[PDB]
């Protein structure tokens, strides 16, 4: 029970000093999923908004670095799993051949859960393109997402 | 997005389950249905097809890949899921797979035939060598019609036959061909027509829309009051007018294979028995 | 001009474009074969469907037999009886 | 179409009158029928007037009294309306559970009756068989791919949101390897 090792806040300390555009030593509410999703951990847009609405009952729009250490400590322990997104893709693949469709899965990326832009589909349907066009490689794209 | 039966159910889907039950809250729910125009209705892994009568759009291509691998009870009900349901049966079980389609006259058992069909040369995924195969047998459709179906006093195109489409695939999925059939033809509606009804209509063809040196050459008379096997008194029916349907059988032919030597001599025998 | 060439065992997915009751106010020798072929064509759902339906309720270890079926095979001993039936006597 | 009159062909029977014809046809269709499976479409008309909009009640309940249809209503009301084999079902039904989802769960019928046991389904909706997994009811499967479907749209909330987080770790390894490291 560290709860975080000293390495790991330098980590913290490096990644919010390089975010930081602004040089004030804090940064906004709608970037700070931008961090927590580029160190990794994936959670909600409805629980992150939870959590800023906790620590911030007026709306300030600044973000504090022991309060981002105490929200890291807090998403330590939500670790997610490759097996549980491989057997998701397996399910959106309704034929079982281990290549999902390209514009069914648009479909999904598009019509259904938070309802994502046409840039970021169409840089998933690009990324896509090495096993594409209209068949998509689940199974290779599981490990090049989650590789590093 | 989709009509579903999983959230906004739309009367009830699935008739098997629908109580209080009798002759009037099933035809309450048909009428219901037919309100909202969504003609097919389950009794499970029967299909209900009422008919239309007009181009519902719900046809199209993306619904063919929309219901493609979709089972029973997670969309709203139509021939593609039973068809599909089919196809899965023929291509996972590897057994036989046969659809019959039954009902009244004029209520739309050739056209429901052919998009059945239809969606599956579509979703069997071997589209190059399929095509030729239902285009072949959708082409010999109104063929068949001409020669096969007649006006009771009912319909005016009823089925008098029973057609039987193929399409026949290989163990490893690869389309061989298919092999039409007919059942049952009627012989007896040739030479009597029962007061109220016409002879099969490729005679009325023949003798309305077709040139004047092919009626010289087959040795026949326009007047249709000269011909025992032809009535006068229901010979002229509107809506399928003898017009020139003709035309559009004889190219079918030509699309299907006959030449004109071939197509020549199936109408002088036409000629002939009438 | 489609046939399969180089025959092999394959299977087939067919297409029934088959009447229903015709049933007109005045019927005659032809909606009586109509009428008839639809009472086999209930034979063989009623022979298909529903006994497959009971060797595998039964075989699957579920306890039914399921209520009662009216059985068509009264209707085909009543029309295609090769010495009792309709069509028989009038051969 | 005559090979009747060859007179090397001496077919010497008396012709077949209707009843031989088209009862034999009929058996030739019941020849062409009982080796697969049939699957039914029961075709209605609402009037003769060909007409789009107009319904009338007494043509189609003439249909609806000899297509027999009340009495297929009664058959398919006996047990059930759905069956299934197991692993199909439980790979397709996983999700529903906590612990069948994602993997695995061991056995395959033991982890299905966890699965009817999570969810509250009463003992007599579905049944157990020895080697199928049996529904009787359709407004069980409406419940269950209903809340299949609001399962997916969780799940696809979550794969969204892991492409915004290999996204934005994407933005952030280049972001780190466009600052001239020394
Ligand atoms: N599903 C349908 N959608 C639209 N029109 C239909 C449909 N079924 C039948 N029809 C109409 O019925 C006419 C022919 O019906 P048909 O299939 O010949 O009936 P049957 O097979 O009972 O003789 C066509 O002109 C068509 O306009
Ligand atoms: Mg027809």
């Amino acid at each position: 029970a560290d709860q975080l090792t000293e390495e790991q806040i330098a980590e913290f300390k490096e990644a919010f000093s390089l975010f930081d555009k602004d040089g004030d030593g804090t940064i906004t509410t709608k970037e700070l999923g931008t961090v927590m999703r580029s160190l990794g951990q994936n959670p909600t847009e409805a629980e992150l908004q939870d959590m800023i609405n906790e620590v911030d009952a007026d709306g300030n729009g600044t973000i504090d670095f022991p309060e981002f250490l105490t929200m890291m400590a807090r998403k330590m322990k939500d670790t997610d799993s490759e097996e549980e997104i491989r057997e998701a893709f397996r399910v959106f693949d309704k034929d079982g051949n281990g290549y999902i469709s390209a514009a069914e899965l648009r479909h999904v990326m598009t019509n259904l859960g938070e309802k994502l832009t046409d840039e970021e589909v169409d840089e998933m349907i690009r990324e896509a393109d090495i096993d594409g066009d209209g068949q998509v490689n689940y199974e290779e794209f599981v490990q090049m997402m989650t590789a590093k | 997005v989709k009509s579903s039966l999983l959230d906004n159910m739309i009367g009830v889907g699935d008739t098997v389950l629908l109580e209080p039950l009798n002759e009037e809250t099933f035809i309450d729910n048909l009428k219901k249905r037919f309100d909202h125009n969504e003609i097919y209705t389950y009794i499970g892994s029967v299909v209900i097809s009422v008919n239309p009568y007009r181009s519902l759009p719900i046809y199209s291509p993306e619904k063919v890949e929309d219901y493609r691998n979709r089972n029973f009870y997670e969309l709203s009900p139509h021939i593609f899921a039973l068809s599909d349901e089919a196809y899965r049966s023929l291509r996972d079980q590897d057994k036989d797979q046969c659809i019959l389609i039954t009902g009244e006259s004029g209520a739309g058992k050739t056209e429901a035939s052919k998009l059945v069909m239809s969606y599956v040369a579509a979703v069997c995924g071997k589209g190059a060598e399929v095509n030729q195969v239902k285009e072949q047998l959708l082409q010999s459709t109104p063929v068949l019609e001409a020669f096969g179906n007649a006006k009771t006093v009912r319909n005016d195109n009823s089925s008098r036959f029973g057609k039987y489409m193929d399409i026949e695939f290989d163990f490893k999925g690869d389309p061989l061909g298919g092999v039409i059939s007919n059942y049952l033809l009627e012989k007896s509606r040739v030479v009597k027509q029962p007061r109220g009804e016409r002879n099969f209509h490729v005679f009325y063809q023949l003798l309305s829309g077709a040139s004047e040196e092919l009626l010289h050459k087959l040795k026949l008379e326009r007047d249709f009051s000269r011909y025992n096997y032809l009535s006068l008194d229901s010979a002229k029916v509107n809506g399928v007018d003898d017009a020139a349907n003709f035309r559009t059988v004889r190219n079918a032919m030509q699309i299907v294979g006959f030449s004109d030597p071939e197509a020549e001599s199936v109408l002088e025998v036409v000629a002939a028995v009438l | 001009s489609i046939k399969a060439q180089t025959k092999v065992r394959k299977k087939v997915m067919g297409v029934l474009d088959i009447y229903g009751f015709e049933i007109f106010e005045d019927n005659s020798f032809e909606q009586f074969i109509i009428n008839y072929c639809n009472e086999k064509l209930q034979q063989i759902f009623i022979e298909l469907t529903l006994k497959e339906e009971q060797e595998e309720y039964i075989r699957e270890d579920i306890e039914w037999t399921h209520i009662d079926y009216f059985n068509n095979a009264i209707i085909c001993d009543l029309i295609e009886n090769n010495t009792n039936g309709i069509l028989a006597m009038l051969d | 179409l005559f090979p009747e009159g060859n007179p090397a062909k001496v077919n010497l029977k008396r012709p077949p009158t209707a009843g031989s014809q088209f009862k034999a046809s009929v058996a030739t269709l019941m020849k062409n029928l009982q080796t697969k499976n049939p699957n039914y479409i029961r075709c209605i008309k609402p009037n003769d007037k060909k007409a789009a909009h107009i319904f009338s009640e007494s043509l189609v309940c003439h249909q609806i009294r000899y297509l027999g249809l009340l009495e297929n209503v009664r058959v398919r009301r006996a047990g059930y309306a759905f069956r299934q084999a197991y692993e199909p079902c439980l790979e397709r039904y996983k999700m529903l559970c906590k612990q069948t989802w994602p993997h695995w769960k061991g056995p395959a019928r033991s982890g299905v009756e966890v699965l009817f046991n999570e969810l509250e389904i009463p003992v007599e909706e579905y049944s157990f068989g020895r080697s199928k997994i049996f529904i009787r009811n359709p407004r069980t499967l409406f419940q269950l791919e209903d809340l299949r479907k609001q399962r997916l749209e969780d799940l696809a909330t979550l794969i969204q949101k892991i492409y915004r987080g290999w996204k934005c770790r994407t933005h952030f390894l280049l972001m780190k390897g466009l600052n001239d490291i020394f």
